[PDB]
RNA sequence: AAACUUUCAACAACGGAUCUCUUGGUUCUCGCAUCGAUGAAGAACGCAGCGAAAUGCGAUACGUAAUGUGAAUUGCAGAAUUCCGUGAAUCAUCGAAUCUUUGAACGCACAUUGCGCCCCUUGGUAUUCCAGGGGGCAUGCCUGUUUGAGCGUCAUUU
RNA sequence: GCUUGUGACGGCCCGUGAAAAUCCACAGGAAGGAAUAGUUUUCAUGCCAGGUCGUACUGAUAACCGCAGCAGGUCUCCAAG
RNA sequence: CGUGGAGGUCAGUGACGAAGCCUAGACCGUAAGGUCGGGUCGAACGGCCUCUAGUGCAGAUCUUGGUGGUAGUAGCAAAUAUUCAAAUGAGAACUUUGAAGACUGAAGUGGGGAAAGGUUCCACGUCAACAGCAGUUGGACGUGGGUUAGUCGAUCCUAAGAGAUGGGGAAGCUCCGUUUCAAAGGCCUGAUUUUAUGCAGGCCACCAUCGAAAGGGAAUCCGGUUAAGAUUCCGGAACCUGGAUAUGGAUUCUUCACGGUAACGUAACUGAAUGUGGAGACGUCGGCGCGAGCCCUGGGAGGAGUUAUCUUUUCUUCUUAAC
RNA sequence: AUAUUGGCGAGAGACCGAUAGCGAACAAGUACAGUGAUGGAAAGAUGAAAAGAACUUUGAAAAGAGAGUGAAAAAGUACGUGAAAUUGUUGAAAGGGAAGGGCAUUUGAUCAGACA
């Protein structure tokens, strides 16, 4: 007999995702030379509804270490953190909530 | 239709010209045989499909 | 013909091939005259009419007749 | 009428390149005229014989450019021989009677004999 | 309503015309010809289906070239022209 | 007794059997070896004084050059200078050309007559903007040429 | 009043409701620039040019799909008392 | 017994009529069949001995073609509806015009478009077929004519998605990958005053392309005009983009403008790399506010209708585009 | 030396004879159908020669009636022959709910042979 429903799902004809509003990945800072190191400060610019999410993610811009220019990261927000705060990523970064700390 | 592309007028450009009949002087020739036109077409009874 | 003689405008069918500019240079070397603007169009003969308006100087219906139809 | 051939290639370049305007004029006035007139079979000739002129002017042109290449590797490719695809590649006939330098020695050493029974 | 008046909305084009062979034959989402293949470098055909090929293979058509090839081999492929003679 | 029905015949209908034809088909046999990037097979659009097709051909368009023939072509018109002749012809032959838009199809695209780059030239007061003419730019691979890369690596400087 | 357009507001959401070409601005200050005369076309006025293809009509109880001038089907704008 | 073809033969029949077809005319055979006359016809054909097979029909819901009874029969009854006269014409229930009666009732039987058709559009001519009556009429037939753009669309952009490329699979047709384990490419001017463009920097590392005639998007409007085109022609009046450019104004001896406490003003008022910001650019419903067009309405200046009687009345014109 | 339902060029047949033979003897892989892959017909013959019917007449015309051509219009671009089903007309006959059939003879029609 046929093929069963959860067979169909594999090669993701009508199955995919229903991508085209989200907001992108949910990414944490390459782990670069500042934050293996010591820490780099961000600030998040606006935290914003990511499309079939739960949790709403947080667009957060960092100096480029190498180039004169900005470079926005997106965090999955963490209860508490504002638009206009600072957040630290690093080794020798503070405990904090926002920061990103091994 | 009703804003067509080159190729599609073109086409119907053709088919314009072919839709003439019999021009009667073929009737006259030596060996004629060709009565009239048997590959006449018209706009209601049977459609180009392109 | 009426163009010609109402508005100064020759009626030439003209190569497919040939844009705008092209008649327009093609009429202006082969019949002495100048030229205004040139609309076409395609016939659905599928044969291409331009539409050949003479500068104010020239009248077209006086180059008709010199080129010699009526 | 309707121009000659060899009458045409005794020109001079520049004859047959105005000769060749001239036909055209007088075709552009005919096809004038064979709209005011119920038949107009003279233009059959006259469009014949542009045909004609332009044949000769490239004929000339092209035997002008086969001298001026004759004798030499490489020469247009329109110029080269046509033959046949598989015939234009085909060992040539230098590079297919070429024999061993060994072989050579045998062909010469011991060839096919004519000989005969009877007696 | 599977019959005649869903037939009422036949009206938009599943296939075009092929430029490679000119036959309404060229689908439109798949941008290829179900005729003869286009634009695979390579024409369809197929052994099973022999009407097809007979009508569609050469000598169909006007052999523009291939026409002239075996009277230009009946004369060894004669370069330059003919000369002439008398009466 | 008509009318009607039916049967037969003659003349006439309907239909296209039958006989007789055959520039076709089929099958056998003999000789032969030639498609294409030197753009094939195929497609599309065109081309005649008067053609819708079939056949032919490609803006040089039912044809151009050459060669042989030796007076047609023909449905009508026509040329008329072409008939003891470098010469008729919808003739044959074919060695020379022309060969639109395409197609393996090759600057990129193509449900677009859509969109670049390069050289030479011409016009617009222009190396730069616009326009006309001509000539070019796909991919893999081989031999070679030139410019190069790598502490892969040898020598040679002071 | 009616249709439409638009504004500042308000309700809703485990729904928070495209992309890119393209245009401008700003931060920056490389640079280039005057007195015997320089800088300026984001001020005004003035010169030249603008290719290619489509454009007819029907859109339905007869011009489309349903063997057809078929009581079927087939996306939409305008809207008086 | 009969058929098509083959070898032999009758020096067979025949345009002075072969073959075929018709004939309740004749004759031979138990029969398959054979023979003849007469009519029709027009080019070939037959007897005997033998050879040969695609060789004999009533059937197969047999194949193709043709034809009947049914039968002048079922029927041509949905969508309110028609009428008088003239003209035309061989012919008029059906064409044209005039009159009258109605209908669709702006959620149209109105005015336009998208897909799709492709000339049906328009003129003239015109009735053999076709429009299940008709036909002088037609989307029929014959012959012609007609589709005008810098500003409307396409063209550009990107969407879901499609899909080349260094590659990796697969015997292979080809499958996977789309920035992916790739040495992936090009702009500004400088250096030239052998000269046309090599090197000098500095960048920028964005990696094809196709995919919207409803998404995004530079820019045109009114009047007039045709048998048939019009935001496309004519007229007038604008706008955008590219390219060239000079004249004026502005600005500078405090070189790269002043003024305003400020929000900010203005005719101008240099600005490379690099960076950033904004616009493009965005759900839905609700009430509230305002605009435009329409609706209703007073006065006045025209025109039309009704008027036995009544009505300073009924109807209508009085408009203003982009820029 | 072997192969060959393709290609070019040739000679053939106890082959088929227009429903046959290839699907196609013809403007046939056409016209037409299908979104597409694909499916795919019918359709030859006046006569030696168009001599393809001048002219008159009736008709709106198509045509009819005459005339004419021709060996023939009992060949008229419906065209060689021109069967059958099935039809019109004329003539003959029969018929009280089918028709047709067998043996036999009357009556009508028609006919062979034989006499000499
Ligand atoms: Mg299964
Ligand atoms: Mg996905
Ligand atoms: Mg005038
Ligand atoms: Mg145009
Ligand atoms: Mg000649
Ligand atoms: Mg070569
Ligand atoms: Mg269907
Ligand atoms: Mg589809
Ligand atoms: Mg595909
Ligand atoms: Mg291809
Ligand atoms: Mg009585
Ligand atoms: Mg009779
Ligand atoms: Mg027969
Ligand atoms: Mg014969
Ligand atoms: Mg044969
Ligand atoms: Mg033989
Ligand atoms: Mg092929
Ligand atoms: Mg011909
Ligand atoms: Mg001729
Ligand atoms: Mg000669
Ligand atoms: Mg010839
Ligand atoms: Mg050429
Ligand atoms: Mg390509
Ligand atoms: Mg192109
Ligand atoms: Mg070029
Ligand atoms: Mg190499
Ligand atoms: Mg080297
Ligand atoms: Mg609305
Ligand atoms: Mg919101
Ligand atoms: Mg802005
Ligand atoms: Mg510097
Ligand atoms: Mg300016
Ligand atoms: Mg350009
Ligand atoms: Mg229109
Ligand atoms: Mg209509
Ligand atoms: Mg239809
Ligand atoms: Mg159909
Ligand atoms: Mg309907
Ligand atoms: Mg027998
Ligand atoms: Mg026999
Ligand atoms: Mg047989
Ligand atoms: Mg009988
Ligand atoms: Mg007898
Ligand atoms: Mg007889
Ligand atoms: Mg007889
Ligand atoms: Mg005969
Ligand atoms: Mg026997
Ligand atoms: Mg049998
Ligand atoms: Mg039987
Ligand atoms: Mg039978
Ligand atoms: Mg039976
Ligand atoms: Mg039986
Ligand atoms: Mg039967
Ligand atoms: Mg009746
Ligand atoms: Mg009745
Ligand atoms: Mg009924
Ligand atoms: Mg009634
Ligand atoms: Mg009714
Ligand atoms: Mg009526
Ligand atoms: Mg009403
Ligand atoms: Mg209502
Ligand atoms: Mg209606
Ligand atoms: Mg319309
Ligand atoms: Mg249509
Ligand atoms: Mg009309
Ligand atoms: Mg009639
Ligand atoms: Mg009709
Ligand atoms: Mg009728
Ligand atoms: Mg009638
Ligand atoms: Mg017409
Ligand atoms: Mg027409
Ligand atoms: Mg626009
Ligand atoms: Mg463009
Ligand atoms: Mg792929
Ligand atoms: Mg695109
Ligand atoms: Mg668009
Ligand atoms: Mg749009
Ligand atoms: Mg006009
Ligand atoms: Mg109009
Ligand atoms: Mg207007
Ligand atoms: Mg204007
Ligand atoms: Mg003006
Ligand atoms: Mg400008
Ligand atoms: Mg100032
Ligand atoms: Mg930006
Ligand atoms: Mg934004
Ligand atoms: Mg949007
Ligand atoms: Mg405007
Ligand atoms: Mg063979
Ligand atoms: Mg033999
Ligand atoms: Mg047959
Ligand atoms: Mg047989
Ligand atoms: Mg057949
Ligand atoms: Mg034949
Ligand atoms: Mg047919
Ligand atoms: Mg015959
Ligand atoms: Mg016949
Ligand atoms: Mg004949
Ligand atoms: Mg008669
Ligand atoms: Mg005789
Ligand atoms: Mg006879
Ligand atoms: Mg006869
Ligand atoms: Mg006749
Ligand atoms: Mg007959
Ligand atoms: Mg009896
Ligand atoms: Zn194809």
């Amino acid at each position: 007999g046929r093929v069963i429903r959860n067979q169909r799902k594999g090669a993701g004809s009508i199955f995919t995702s229903h991508t085209r509003l989200r907001q992108g990945a949910a990414k944490l800072r390459t782990l670069d030379y500042a934050e293996r190191h010591g820490y780099i400060r961000g600030i998040v610019k606006q935290i914003v509804h990511d499309s079939g999410r739960g949790a709403p993610l947080a667009k957060v811009v960092f100096r480029d270490p190498y180039k004169y220019r900005l470079r926005e990261e997106i965090f999955i927000a963490n209860e508490g953190v504002h638009t206009g705060q600072f957040i630290y990523a690093g080794k020798k970064a503070s405990l904090n909530v926002g920061n990103v700390l091994p | 239709a009703a804003q067509k592309s080159f190729r599609i007028k073109q086409k119907m450009a053709k088919a314009k010209k072919q839709n003439r009949p019999l021009p009667q002087w073929i009737r006259l020739r030596t060996n004629n045989t060709i009565r009239y036109n048997a590959k006449r077409r018209n706009w209601r009874r049977t459609k180009m499909n392109i | 013909m009426k163009k010609v003689e109402d508005g100064n405008i020759l009626v030439f069918q003209v190569s497919m091939k040939a844009n705008k500019y092209q008649i327009k240079k093609a009429v202006k070397e082969l019949y002495e005259v100048d030229v205004l603007k040139v609309n076409t169009l395609v016939r659905p003969n599928g044969t291409k009419k331009a539409y050949v308006r003479l500068t104010a100087d020239y009248d077209a219906l006086d180059i008709a007749n010199r080129i010699g139809y009526i | 009428a309707g121009v000659k051939a060899y009458e045409l290639r005794t020109k001079s370049k520049e004859q047959l390149a105005s000769q060749l305007v001239d036909l055209k004029k007088e075709l552009a006035e005919l096809k004038v005229q064979k709209l005011s007139r119920p038949s107009l079979p003279k233009i059959k000739t006259v469009r014949k014989s542009i045909a004609c002129v332009l044949t000769v002017i490239n004929e000339q042109q092209r035997e002008a450019v086969r001298q001026l290449y004759k004798g030499k590797k490489y020469q247009p490719k329109d110029l080269r021989a046509k033959k046949t695809r598989a015939l234009r590649r085909a060992l040539t006939k230098f590079e297919a009677s070429q024999v061993t330098e060994k072989q050579r020695k045998k062909q010469i050493a011991f060839p096919q004999r004519k000989y005969a029974i009877k007696a | 309503g599977k019959g005649t008046p869903s037939f009422g909305k036949r009206h938009n084009k599943s296939h075009t015309l092929c430029n490679r062979c000119g036959r309404r034959s060229f689908h439109v989402q798949k941008k290829t010809c179900s005729s003869c293949g286009y634009p695979a470098a390579k024409t369809r055909s197929y052994n099973w289906g022999a009407k097809a090929k007979r009508r569609h293979t050469t000598g169909t058509g006007r052999m523009r070239y291939l026409k002239h090839v075996s009277r230009r081999f009946k004369n060894g492929f004669q370069t330059g022209s003919a000369s002439k003679a008398s009466a």
